[PDB]
């Protein structure tokens, strides 16, 4: 449950949101 | 420790993102799923938090979500508390398959060592933040 | 497929994409700019394509959003010289300033992301990211 571990899990979970809306 | 920043890095990262975004949409359309990534995000939350209320879903998505929820309802993907129908579950599962495959296809040109190196460098970037 | 993909690669990439969005948004919010990714995208298209028609903006993405941006003095609508019922889009002086500021925020966020890597490391990362696309 370290920092980058948690970020990876959260980001994977949010994949559709991240591709759906980004500044890119 | 902070080093000078290679000016090719931001464009390289942006290009990867844009490639993946384009490929996911292309594959969703190829399978005639008639979904966009925000639609799948709604379906995924309803799947994971089965029974959550409309207001709650709306907040987590961060009128216009009620429109999208209604659209997904009209396609019998979502039922009413909100639940995926059998059709909604299937289409969400198929979208997830597509997301996974596109990423596999992205990383395919890299050897196992290249893949492990890329994991490490992405981790190192983040850990210093 | 040649070999199974490293299971940590897609999440590690997503985490970097997540970081970039989160940081940009946080900076915009801290700075009181009240901008969302759609806002930033709209300003960028109007700057890149001066006099953009509304339907051409629609294609690359809306009437409600332009109304908001006009009210905030970021966008100006001018009548189409050949069609008096339609409007073309321009950034105001303020909207241009905000678009360029948003761009500087984005580049700073990237700089801060990458600066912890040595120059050799950064060059290796460029190569690997490019290898994903080249093939």
């Amino acid at each position: 449950r370290d920092y980058t571990e948690q970020l990876r899990r959260a980001a994977r979970r949010n994949a559709w949101d991240l591709y759906g809306e980004h500044f890119y | 420790m902070n080093y000078p920043v290679n000016p090719d890095l931001m464009p390289a990262l942006m290009a990867v993102f844009q490639h993946v975004r384009t490929r996911i949409q292309s594959e969703l359309d190829c399978q005639r799923l008639d979904l966009t990534p925000p639609d799948v995000h709604v379906l995924k939350l309803i799947d994971e938090q089965r029974g959550l209320n409309l207001q709650d879903l709306g907040r987590q998505m961060c009128a216009l979500i009620t429109r999208k929820i209604r659209e997904l309802e009209g396609r019998n993907l979502v039922r009413r508390q909100l639940f995926l129908t059998d059709e909604g579950l299937a289409i969400h599962l198929h979208a997830e398959l597509i997301m996974s495959r596109v990423h596999d296809e992205l990383f395919a040109p890299l050897t196992p060592v290249e893949q492990a190196t890329l994991v490490h460098l992405l981790d190192q970037c983040l850990a210093a933040q």
